[PDB]
């Protein structure tokens, strides 16, 4: 058994202290990303900081689409597929900008009789997808670090 | 810049020969409009469509108003009806102002349930079972957000249109992190539920929940403890009719006050794959969770907005079994899951596989447990889930998921997909969707389990292809086939010649467009139209059918 | 006293 406990952090050492930027700093995705970063031991500086030479994580477009994945024999929708895609960038000061992305799939059955309930369900689903988007982008940070080297 | 667009035409089987005559109108830099006479021959009239797109300080929005003054087909199928006019109003508006004020509008109103089947699918779909009408005004800052919202629905189902509407709804959240070791959160809600019927329950609900959680993390381990305190007050009125028919009696005042204890733990083991591949790293992540919620009798409350949630691998660790705040089941359970990830030389995750299960110690009761499970298993290992995702190459990849239930004694839901994609113009994809009839019986309403169009379940195979020719043409096709019925569900073809000054497109689609209640078969709709406009348009054509293509990598 | 939005105004005065 070669399985050993992880000795490195999920977020690389260079990106321990970083800036977070977006046009929606008060949106659900920003909240999810900030929570994921604060859990991984990352210190977030304001964008106004005179402190230079810290990397910058700029969150970009977020698009959520609800499509019909399957239909019944009458053509009515059976499964609704929620797809969330998020684009972001990481600027390493003085070296380059590295683009990153996240995509989350989920599905749920439709129920017109309990339509209101289903709406609530959808809301909950969306609130989860943001979290999935926040852990994905972080898991892509080491790929940026290796790319910079 | 304001002038006639190039005309458009189609030949259907529901409106026969159709003709669009668009007219653009640049009213301002931020506002534009288009007036489209749409002559329909079978209905023998003109639907006047009007679109208005605007960009403002509040955000961006689109309004559509379609009006058909009179209809012959609708008149024939409803001889005794007062009028035969048809109309649709759509209003979408999303926007954030000064980074704090969030405005969302999604309104759709139609004159009759049959509108979407009988007309174009720009903002509607024949697959839709209902239309939604939501308004939302919110204020969000870093540690606070509030929102006043209105929800209304127009169900197209003739059997039971009756739906509940949350006309006022308030969602107040507050977050206070770094309160010593602990992190704190509070959620509040006030909602008034009204039904379209004059004899259904009506209720106002006030909900408050404090939350305190302690996160502790290392380089390999993460343990999080969490305590919630849910408090709900229901004031229900207009309950005579319900109590005159059902043995369970609804109360006018209900107070439900319960704690929730949750513990999450996860590890991260790592190894370096050597024989299989050089410099490839495999990660093994075990994850465990214990949840405890005591039981309260909810028989005095009508199920306004609680529905059973699907349990994927991520949903296995979700603490709620129902949505909303009406049915909160008891919980004494431990959930275990394992994830394996493969990382290549560039530290890019190329593969991951997940599998987990839920083991109950006590039955999840809610007071109104009427779910028709196929067996009587109440405790033990009851729910299983699994996911997989493989990126074989730059142009090739596949996905998969499965959920199994012992209470259904069957695989509740499954999905699979495999895609080849060089670029937006050249790609191939194959997908599969499954849903057992037992799952349909258990979760969907009672009449689903007896109706032929629903009781069989889902077993659907889809193929999508897009191949360019001579970097000017783009042949696009899609085929969806139900293997239980052995019948086509949706199929489309399309050809687009895209030059530098024009792009001609011809399309064809055959789709399921309703059920016939007499001969007990489905109605198919065919449409063949041409579109001239003044990329090869592959993605636009891929999204034109009722089962639109989605990128799977 | 009056909670006009967040109260039972469809059937309440019955
Ligand atoms: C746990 C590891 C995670 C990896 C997850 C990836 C799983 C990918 C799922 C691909 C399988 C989908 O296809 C799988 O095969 C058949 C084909 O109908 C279904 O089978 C079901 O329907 C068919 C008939 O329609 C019956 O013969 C069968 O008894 C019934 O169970 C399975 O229930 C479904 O799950
Ligand atoms: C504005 C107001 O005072 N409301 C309360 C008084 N009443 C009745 O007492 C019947 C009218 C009904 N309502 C509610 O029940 C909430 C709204 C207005």
């Amino acid at each position: 058994c070669g399985w050993h406990l992880r000795d490195t952090t999920q977020v690389p050492s260079t990106m321990k202290v970083m800036i977070l930027d977006s046009g929606d700093p008060n949106g659900p995705l920003s909240r999810a990303v900030r929570n994921q970063l604060r859990l991984n031991g990352v210190e977030l500086l304001d964008k106004e900081t005179t402190r230079k030479d810290v990397p910058s994580l700029r969150l970009g477009k977020v698009s959520i689409a609800k499509d019909t994945a399957s239909v019944f024999r009458n053509g009515q929708t059976a499964e609704y597929q929620m797809i969330m895609t998020v684009n972001a960038t990481v600027l390493i000061p003085g070296r380059d900008i590295y683009p990153i992305s996240a995509k989350v799939f989920r599905s749920f059955f439709d129920n017109p009789q309990m339509a209101l309930a289903k709406d609530n369900e959808q809301d909950m689903i969306v609130k989860e997808m943001y979290d999935r988007a926040a852990e994905q982008l972080i898991r892509k940070l080491p790929s940026i670090r290796a790319a910079d080297i | 810049r304001s002038g006639f667009l190039i005309p458009n035409a189609k030949y259907t089987t529901t409106n026969y020969f159709e003709f669009y005559l668009p007219y653009y109108w640049n009213i301002a830099p931020n506002m534009d409009a288009t007036i489209t006479p749409h002559y329909m021959h079978r209905r023998g009239n003109i639907m006047w469509e009007n679109e208005f797109r605007y960009l403002s300080q509040a955000g961006a929005g689109l309004m559509e108003l379609d009006y058909l003054p009179s209809d012959k087909v609708y008149e024939d199928e409803h001889p005794n009806d007062d009028s035969s006019r048809r109309w649709l109003f759509y209003w979408n508006h999303s926007g954030v102002m000064d980074q704090v004020w969030r405005f969302n509008v999604d309104y759709t109103k139609v004159s009759d349930p049959s509108y979407f089947n009988d007309f174009d699918n720009k903002y509607g779909s024949s697959t839709d079972g209902y239309a939604t009408q939501k308004f939302s005004v919110g204020y969000a800052v870093q540690n606070f957000n509030a929102t006043v919202s209105t929800k209304q629905f127009q169900v197209f189902s003739e059997q039971n249109t009756s739906s509940y509407s949350a006309e006022p709804q308030l969602d107040v959240n507050y977050y206070q992190n770094d309160v010593g070791p602990f992190d704190t959160r509070i959620y509040g809600q006030a909602v008034h539920f009204v039904n379209t019927r004059d004899d259904m329950p009506e209720a106002t609900r006030v909900h408050l929940e404090p939350t305190i959680n302690l996160p502790l993390s290392n380089n390999w381990g993460s343990i999080n403890t969490e305590a919630k305190f849910l408090a709900t007050h229901y004031q229900q009125t207009n309950l005579d009719w319900y109590n005159s028919r059902n043995t369970t009696k609804l109360d006018e005042s209900v107070n439900r006050v319960m704690p929730q204890f949750k513990v999450d733990g996860k590890m991260v083991f790592e190894r370096d794959m050597e024989m299989l591949a050089p410099g490839y790293t495999q990660t093994l992540e075990p994850r465990a969770q214990y949840l405890y919620v005591p039981y309260r009798d909810q028989s005095d409350i009508y199920n306004y907005d609680s529905s059973l949630l699907q349990s994927d691998y991520s949903g296995l660790f979700r603490d709620r079994t129902y949505g909303g705040l009406d049915r909160i089941a008891s919980a004494n359970q431990v959930t275990t899951g394992v994830t394996s990830r493969i990382y290549d030389d560039a530290a890019v995750e190329r593969f991951n596989i997940s599998v987990g299960q839920i083991y109950y110690f006590t039955e999840s009761r809610t007071g109104d447990d009427n779910i028709t499970w196929e067996n009587d298993d109440k405790t033990g290992s009851l729910v299983w889930a699994g996911d997989t995702y493989w990126r074989i190459s730059e142009r090739w990849g596949l996905r998969g998921g499965i959920q199994y239930d012992t209470r259904l004694d069957n695989v509740a839901t499954s999905n699979s997909s495999i895609e080849y994609r060089r670029d937006e113009d050249r790609l191939v994809q194959l997908n599969y969707h499954y849903a057992s009839p037992e799952y349909i019986q258990a979760t969907l309403p009672k009449y689903y389990s007896t109706a032929e169009q629903y009781k069989n379940g889902i077993s659907q195979v889809g193929a999508v292809a897009s191949r360019p020719i001579a970097d000017r043409w783009s042949i696009v096709g899609a085929y969806y086939y139900d293997t239980n019925a052995n019948k086509q569900a949706d199929s489309m073809l399309g050809v687009q010649y895209s030059s530098c000054c024009y792009a001609i497109r011809v399309g064809y689609e055959r789709k399921l467009n309703g059920w016939d209640n007499d001969k007990q078969h489905a109605v198919y709709d065919n449409a063949i139209g041409f579109n001239i406009e003044l990329g090869l348009g592959t993605q636009e054509m891929l999204r034109s059918n009722i089962l639109p293509y989605q990128n799977t990598l | 006293a009056c909670f006009w939005p967040f109260c039972n105004w469809k059937h309440g005065c019955a």
